[PDB]
C-alpha cells in the first residue's frame, strides 16, 4: 500500500484526473481498513493515512485547480509567491510537476490565495 | 448667494434673465446628485466649461473609452460633462447613486471592474439634447433634472422685460 | 398551438401545415417536389382561450379537423376534496387539530373564488388567480407548522391568514383592495371557523418571522422593529453606506421578502415605483440569510452572451459550490426579448438546458460526478447527475425582479409573461403613504436648528394633518413638506403612481443642510455683535 | 471555588449615556471599566455606581474595543500599575494609565497604524515587556510595542476583514468576516492552520487556556503528546451563525531555534463540540472553570458546560436591547486571582454586574 501512496504521489499533474483521483483515494480508504492492527500501531500507516485524508479533504481545492483557466505563468506565480520556490522551466510549461509538489503548498491554508489566483485566472 | 456668483455665472455666457438664473441656482447650490442639464441649444457646456477653466474634462456616452477616460479623470477631481443624456449605460449607475465605501483614509466607487478612488472634488454633469428622446426612470429619479430649453409657456417676462 | 403570428395578409403557416397533416393525411417536400403519405401519425395540440393576451384566433379551416376539449380549472367542489386531502397530509404532524382539516380546506376554497370573483383583469393586468394560489397556500402552512412550535387553533387560525395575505392579497394595488381583503378574510374566518379569538387580522398586524427565534413564529411589532433597525446600522456599516430611514412598512416587506427567500423554490419581483427600497430590502434580506447577490450588469447593448455567462457563473456558483445566489434582476438589466424568454426558461423547471451543450456539457457532467461522490452521493447514470443538478438550482437560486412603475411597454410585458407571474410572488409596495412619508421625513428633521424658531402651533384641522397632532415645529414642518408634495403631484402630473417620493427624500436632506448652514451663520452673526457690545461695554 | 453561577437578578446595575460595547474589570481594585458608543470610557466603582470615578473623551467614534493588563514588572525600579487600552473607529488606539491614588486616567501613547476601523485589540506582558496586538478592518494584525510604540510585526491573515483576536505566548488565532479561524505565530508572521465550518463572520474567538487545580475538565486539561509542551490544545469561537464551536488545534511541527512550520499532515482545526441555543448573533464569550458563559444579541446570557456540553442557566432578558459584551476575570493567570464577579455591558445603555 505505501508503495502504491508513494507512485500515487508522484505521479505528473498533467496526468491525473479529478474523479480518477476521488476513485483512486476511494480505493485507497478501503485497502487501508484491510490492515492488521500490528501495522496500524506502526507510523508509517499512520502518516499515509494522514496523506490519505489530505487528498480527500483538499478535493474541492483540487478540482478548482484542475480548470483549465489556469497557465504555466499561474502556475510560476503560485510556486513562487505559495511554495516560496521555483520549478525548472521545462519541467513547468508541461505541467508535469509531481503531485507532491502541490500538496507541499498546504492547500488548506493558501485557499484564499489559489481562489483568488483562479479567479484572475477565470478572467482572462 | 451674493451678486458676485450673479455676475461670475452672467459672464461665462448665461442670459439675464429669472429663469436661467434660477435653474443655475438650482444646479450650483448643493451637490448631492448629479444634475441633469437638458437644453436643445449647445451653448450652456460652453459656459460650464467657462466656470471650470480648462480642468473641464468632456466626454460621452457613444464612444469606446467611456469608462477608461472615466476612471482617469475621476481619481484626481476632473470636472466631467456627459455629451449624450438621451442615452444610458448602466455601468456608471454606481456612481449617480451616492454608493461610495467609505474608509479612514479615501472613499472608492465601484466602475465596471475596478475599485476606482474618487478625490472628492470630483463634479459630474449630465448634458442633453432636445427632451423629445426619454430617460429611464433611474436617472430620472436618481438626477436632478433641470431645464434650460428656451422660454416656453411663460413668454410675458421677456416682453415684461 | 395559437401562439404563432400571422403573416402580412392573415394566415399561419405553420396552422395550415398542421391542417395539411390532418386533412390530406401528407406534405409537399419542398426541396424534392414529392408527395409523402403519413401513416397513424396523430396530431394533438394545447392552446390557452384565444381572449388570452398573445394568443391569436386560428382558421376555422384548421380547427374544423380536430375535436377540441376544455380543461378548465376543476370545478369548486373537487378543489375542496384535494384540498382537504392535502390539509390532512398536512395536519399529520399536528393531529390534536385533525377535527379542523375540514373547515380549513372549506375556507381556503371559498377565498380563492371571492379572490377570483372581486379582483379581476379588469382592474389589473396582474390579477389572474388558479388552484396554483391554493397549492402555494398550502405549502406555505405547512413550511410554518413544520418550522414552527407547538401550534394553538387561534395560532393557527392566524398562520393561516397570515398565508392568504402573503399569497392573495400581496398583488393588489391600493388600499381600497386591502381594506376589502381584509373584511373578506373576516368574513371568511367567521363563516367557516366558529372559533373566535383573532386579534386584528391585518397585514401590520400579522408578524411571523423566523429572525427573532429558532421557530417560524409570531413576533412583537416593537422588538422586530427595534431588531431590524440594530441589524440595519450593521448593513450600513459593513455593507453599502446609504443612511435609510426604519419605518413600519419596510418591516412587513422586509418580512416579505424573507419568507420568499426562504422557500424551496422562492423567486420575487418587487413591483413598487422607483426609490422606494425595493434594491436596498432585498440585499438587505439576503445579508440577513447569507445570500449571495449577484447584479448583472451591462453596457449600452449588451449582447445575450453576456446575459448567457452571467447566468451559466450564478448557475455554477449554485450548484457546484451553494452558494445560495440571490439574483437580483433590475428592468435595466433587461432590454431584450431574448432576455426575458431565458428568465423565463430559467424559471419553468429549474435552469437553462441551452447553457450547457458540447463540451460545456461534458465539463458539466465531470464536474457533477466528482460532487455528488465528495458528498458520498453517488449516481451512476446521466439522468440522476442532471436531477440532482436541477434540485440544487431550484434549492440554492432566487431570483428577484426589481420592476418600478409597471405602465412601461417592458413592465408590462414581463409581468404578463406566464411563467414569470406563475413562478413568483407578487409583492406590489407601490408609493409611501402618508405614514410611511410621516416616519421617515421625522426620523430625517432630527436637527437641532429645527428649534429657536417661536411655533405658533395653529388649531389645524385634523382631517388635514396626516401625521400625529401638532405641538411642536417639527410637525408643522413634516405636514408642510409632506402637503406639498401631494399637491405637486396631482397638479404636475395625471396618472396613478407615476414614480414613488425621490423628490421628497431630496428636499428633506436639502432642508437639513440649509439649515444648518443658516443657522451656523446665524450664530456667528449673534456672537460677532454681542462680543461687539461687550468690547462697548469695556469701553 | 471556581464553580460560581451568578444569581438570576443582577448585583448592581449601572447606566451609561449610550450603548455599551466593551467592558472589562480591574484586575485588583473593584472597579468596573465601561466603554461606550460614543468613545467616553468610563470607571465605575462597583460599591459607589451612581457617578462614574472618572470619564475621558480619548476617541472621537465609538470604541470597538478595550483591554486591560496591570503590569507586574520584576524589577523594583518601575512601580505597578494598570494599562488600558482601547481601539475604535477613528483608526486609533489609544493607551491611558489608571492612576490609583488619584482615580483618573493618564494617557500614554496615541497608537495609529491602521488604515481603517480597528476592531479588536488584545495586551499582554512576557518577561518585563508589554506588547499590544490590534486587528482591524484593513486585513492586518499589527503587534505593537507598549514601551516604544512601533509595530513589532504586521501581517494578513485573512482576505477579508479581521475581527476577534487572541493572544497565547507566540501565537495569535485570529476570527474574520469571512468565517475562518487562522493560527499564526505572530514573531515570524507564519501561518499554521485554518479552522473552517462556521457559515457566517465570526464575531469573538479565545483560547482555552490550561487549568491544573481542577481535578479533570474535558478542554482545559491537556491531552498528553507535546500539547502540554506546547501549552494549548483548543479554541472557542462564537459567530453570527448563532452557534459556538470549541475546535482543537493542529499539532504543528515546532523545532529549536526555529519559528513553527505550518505541518502539511494537520492544518485544519477540528471541530468537538456544537453549542447550540442561542436565538441570535453570539456576541462575546468568557470561559471561567468548567462554565462557558457567552452572550448574544437575544438580550440572554447563557452557561454552558464544557464536559457535558449543555446549558445550565440561562439569564433571559437580562437586558432590553442586544448584549454587546460580557467580561470575567481570568484563573489561568497566577498573579489576577478568580474573583467572583460578572459584568454584562449592553446596548440598552446599561451593564449589569453580578457580584456575590
Ligand atoms: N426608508 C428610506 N429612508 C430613506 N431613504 C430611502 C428609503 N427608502 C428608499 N430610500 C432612498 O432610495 C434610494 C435607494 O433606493 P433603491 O432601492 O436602490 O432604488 P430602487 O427602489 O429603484 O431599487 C436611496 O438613495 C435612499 O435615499
Amino acid at each position: 500500500l505505501w508503495e502504491d501512496v508513494q507512485r500515487t504521489f508522484e505521479t505528473p499533474w498533467c496526468r491525473v484526473d479529478v474523479l480518477l483521483l476521488q476513485s483512486d483515494l476511494a480505493n485507497f480508504l478501503r485497502r487501508a481498513d484491510e490492515l492488521p492492527r500490528a501495522v496500524k500501531q506502526f507510523e508509517m500507516y499512520k502518516s499515509l493515512f494522514s496523506q490519505v485524508n489530505m487528498l480527500t479533504s483538499v478535493n474541492k481545492i483540487l478540482v478548482e485547480l484542475k480548470d483549465g483557466a489556469l497557465k504555466p505563468r499561474h502556475w510560476n506565480m503560485i510556486f513562487r509567491d505559495i511554495g516560496k520556490r521555483q520549478i525548472q522551466k521545462n519541467l513547468l510549461d508541461k505541467l508535469e510537476f509531481s503531485l507532491k509538489d502541490v500538496m507541499v503548498l498546504n492547500l488548506t491554508l493558501n485557499e484564499i490565495l489559489l481562489t483568488k489566483i483562479i479567479e484572475r485566472a477565470q478572467k482572462e | 448667494v451674493t451678486l458676485d456668483e450673479k455676475m461670475k455665472w452672467l459672464e461665462c455666457g448665461l442670459d439675464k434673465n429669472d429663469y436661467f438664473l434660477e435653474n443655475m441656482s438650482i444646479v450650483m447650490n448643493s451637490q448631492d446628485a448629479v444634475p441633469f442639464l437638458l437644453d436643445p441649444s449647445s451653448h450652456m457646456i460652453t459656459v460650464i466649461s467657462n466656470y471650470y477653466g480648462n480642468k473641464t474634462v468632456l466626454l460621452s456616452f457613444l464612444e469606446e473609452g467611456f469608462v477608461k477616460r472615466l476612471e482617469n479623470a475621476i481619481r484626481f477631481g476632473s470636472v466631467v460633462i456627459i455629451q449624450d443624456g438621451e442615452f444610458f449605460d448602466p455601468i456608471i449607475s454606481r456612481l449617480i447613486s451616492r454608493e461610495f465605501n467609505h474608509a479612514g483614509n479615501r472613499v472608492t466607487v465601484e466602475i465596471g471592474d475596478h475599485e476606482v478612488d474618487v478625490s472628492g472634488d470630483f463634479k459630474l454633469f449630465i448634458h442633453s439634447c432636445d427632451p423629445s428622446g426619454d430617460i429611464p426612470i433611474f436617472l430620472r429619479s436618481r438626477v436632478r433634472l433641470v431645464h434650460f430649453v428656451t422660454n416656453k409657456e411663460s413668454i410675458e417676462t421677456r416682453i415684461f422685460d | 398551438i395559437n401562439l404563432p403570428k400571422l403573416d402580412k395578409y392573415g394566415s399561419q403557416n405553420v396552422v395550415l401545415f398542421l391542417r395539411q397533416l390532418m386533412e390530406k393525411q401528407g406534405f409537399w417536400k419542398t426541396p424534392e417536389n414529392k408527395w409523402v403519405t403519413i401513416e397513424r401519425i396523430h396530431i394533438v395540440g394545447a392552446c390557452n382561450p384565444p381572449t388570452d393576451p398573445g394568443r391569436i384566433p386560428m382558421s376555422e379551416r384548421f380547427t374544423r379537423h380536430a375535436a377540441i376539449l376544455y380543461l378548465g380549472y376543476p370545478s369548486g367542489k373537487s378543489l375542496s376534496q384535494i384540498y382537504e386531502i392535502y390539509y390532512k397530509a398536512i395536519f399529520k404532524l399536528v393531529p390534536e387539530f385533525r377535527s379542523y382539516t375540514e373547515p380549513f380546506a372549506r375556507a381556503s376554497v371559498h377565498l380563492y373564488n371571492e379572490c377570483k370573483a372581486r379582483y379581476s383583469t379588469g382592474l389589473q393586468s396582474h390579477y389572474l388567480f388558479s388552484p396554483r394560489e391554493l397549492t402555494r397556500l398550502v405549502r406555505g402552512v405547512y413550511t410554518a407548522i413544520n418550522t414552527g412550535p407547538r401550534q394553538t387553533l387561534r395560532s393557527l387560525i392566524r398562520l393561516w391568514a397570515y398565508e392568504a395575505w402573503r399569497i392573495f392579497a400581496d398583488r393588489l394595488v391600493g388600499v381600497k383592495e386591502k381594506n376589502s381583503f381584509e373584511q373578506l378574510l373576516y368574513e371568511t374566518v367567521d363563516k367557516y371557523l366558529p372559533n373566535q379569538d383573532l386579534g386584528n387580522i391585518s397585514s401590520t398586524s400579522l408578524l411571523f418571522s423566523g429572525l427573532l427565534s429558532l421557530d417560524f413564529k409570531e413576533v412583537n411589532k416593537t422588538d422586530l422593529v427595534n431588531f431590524i433597525e440594530e441589524r440595519f446600522k450593521t448593513f450600513c456599516d459593513e455593507e453599502l453606506e446609504v443612511p435609510m430611514v426604519i419605518h413600519e412598512s419596510m418591516v412587513d416587506h422586509i418580512l416579505r421578502i424573507d419568507r420568499a427567500l426562504k422557500q424551496v423554490q422562492g423567486h420575487m419581483m418587487l413591483i413598487g415605483a422607483s426609490r422606494t427600497g425595493k434594491t436596498i430590502l432585498t440585499r438587505f434580506v439576503a445579508w440577513l440569510n447569507g445570500l449571495k447577490i449577484v447584479q448583472p450588469k451591462i453596457h449600452r447593448h449588451s449582447n445575450l452572451s453576456d446575459f448567457d455567462m452571467i447566468l451559466k457563473k450564478a448557475i455554477s456558483d449554485c450548484s457546484l459550490k451553494e452558494s445560495r445566489t440571490c439574483l437580483i434582476i433590475d428592468e435595466s438589466n433587461i432590454l431584450e426579448t431574448a432576455f426575458l424568454e431565458r428568465m423565463n426558461t430559467l424559471l419553468a423547471n429549474a435552469d437553462i438546458p441551452d447553457l450547457f451543450q458540447g463540451e460545456e456539457y461534458d465539463k458539466l457532467l465531470n464536474n457533477l460526478r466528482n460532487k455528488t461522490r465528495s458528498l458520498g452521493l453517488l449516481l451512476d447514470t446521466e439522468q440522476e447527475l442532471y436531477d440532482w443538478f436541477v434540485g440544487e438550482i431550484a434549492k440554492n437560486l432566487h431570483v428577484v425582479f426589481t420592476i418600478c412603475d409597471p405602465t412601461n411597454n417592458k413592465s408590462s410585458a414581463m409581468i404578463s409573461s406566464p411563467a414569470l407571474f406563475n413562478r413568483c410572488i407578487i409583492n406590489w409596495m407601490g408609493d409611501w403613504d402618508t405614514k410611511t412619508m410621516s416616519q421617515v421625513a421625522n426620523n430625517m428633521v432630527d436637527v437641532i436648528p429645527m428649534e429657536f424658531t417661536d411655533f405658533i402651533v395653529p388649531e389645524v384641522n385634523k382631517e388635514l394633518v396626516f401625521t400625529e397632532p401638532i405641538q411642536t415645529i417639527r410637525d408643522a414642518v413634516v405636514n408642510i413638506l409632506i402637503h406639498f408634495d401631494r399637491n405637486f403631484y396631482q397638479k404636475m402630473k395625471v396618472g396613478v403612481n407615476p414614480r414613488s417620493p425621490g423628490y421628497f427624500i431630496d428636499g428633506l436632506r436639502a432642508l437639513v443642510k440649509l439649515v444648518t448652514a443658516k443657522y451656523q451663520d446665524l450664530q456667528e452673526n449673534q456672537r460677532f455683535v454681542n462680543v461687539g457690545l461687550e468690547k462697548l461695554n469695556e469701553s | 471555588v471556581l464553580k460560581w453561577i451568578p444569581r438570576n437578578l443582577p448585583s448592581c446595575l449601572i447606566n451609561v449615556e449610550s450603548s455599551v460595547t466593551s467592558v472589562k474589570l480591574h484586575p485588583n481594585l473593584p472597579i468596573v471599566f465601561v466603554a461606550t458608543d460614543h468613545g467616553k470610557l468610563y470607571a465605575f466603582d462597583l460599591f459607589n455606581y451612581t457617578i462614574p470615578l472618572a470619564s475621558l473623551q480619548s476617541h472621537t467614534k465609538a470604541i470597538t474595543s478595550m483591554d486591560v493588563l496591570f503590569t507586574n514588572y520584576t524589577n523594583s525600579s518601575k512601580k505597578n500599575y494598570l494599562v488600558i487600552v482601547t481601539a475604535s473607529k477613528d483608526l486609533q488606539i489609544h493607551v491611558f494609565k489608571w492612576v490609583s491614588e488619584e482615580c483618573k486616567f493618564q494617557q500614554i501613547r496615541s497608537l495609529l497604524g491602521h488604515e481603517h476601523i480597528v476592531s479588536a485589540v488584545k495586551i499582554w506582558q512576557k518577561n518585563n515587556d508589554v506588547h499590544i496586538a490590534s486587528c482591524s478592518r484593513d486585513q492586518t494584525v499589527k503587534i505593537w510595542d507598549f514601551h516604544n510604540g512601533w509595530s513589532l510585526k504586521t501581517f494578513q491573515p485573512h482576505s477579508q476583514w479581521v475581527r476577534s483576536i487572541d493572544v497565547l505566548g507566540d501565537y495569535i488565532i485570529s476570527g474574520s468576516h469571512d468565517t475562518t479561524l487562522r493560527l499564526t505565530h505572530w514573531p515570524s508572521g507564519n501561518g499554521l492552520s485554518v479552522g473552517t465550518g462556521h457559515e457566517f463572520p465570526i464575531e469573538k474567538v479565545k483560547f482555552i487556556h490550561f487549568i491544573e487545580d481542577s481535578p479533570e475538565i474535558r478542554f482545559r486539561t491537556p491531552s498528553t503528546d507535546r500539547y502540554k509542551n506546547w501549552g494549548m490544545q483548543y479554541c472557542v469561537s462564537a459567530s453570527r451563525d448563532r452557534t459556538i464551536k470549541i475546535w482543537e488545534i493542529p499539532l504543528p511541527t515546532l523545532m529549536a531555534h526555529r519559528a513553527p512550520i505550518p505541518n502539511p499532515t494537520d492544518s485544519n482545526f477540528r471541530c468537538v463540540l456544537t453549542l447550540k441555543g442561542h436565538l441570535s448573533w453570539v456576541r462575546d464569550i468568557s470561559i471561567r472553570g468548567q462554565y462557558l458563559f457567552s452572550c448574544a444579541d437575544d438580550k440572554s446570557v447563557r452557561c454552558w458546560d464544557l464536559n457535558t456540553g449543555q446549558c445550565l442557566h440561562v439569564w433571559e432578558k437580562l437586558h432590553t436591547g442586544f448584549v454587546n459584551c460580557l467580561d470575567l476575570d481570568v484563573d489561568f493567570d497566577s498573579n489576577v486571582t478568580p474573583r467572583q464577579m460578572m459584568v454584562t455591558g449592553g446596548l440598552d445603555c446599561k451593564s449589569n454586574v453580578f457580584m456575590r
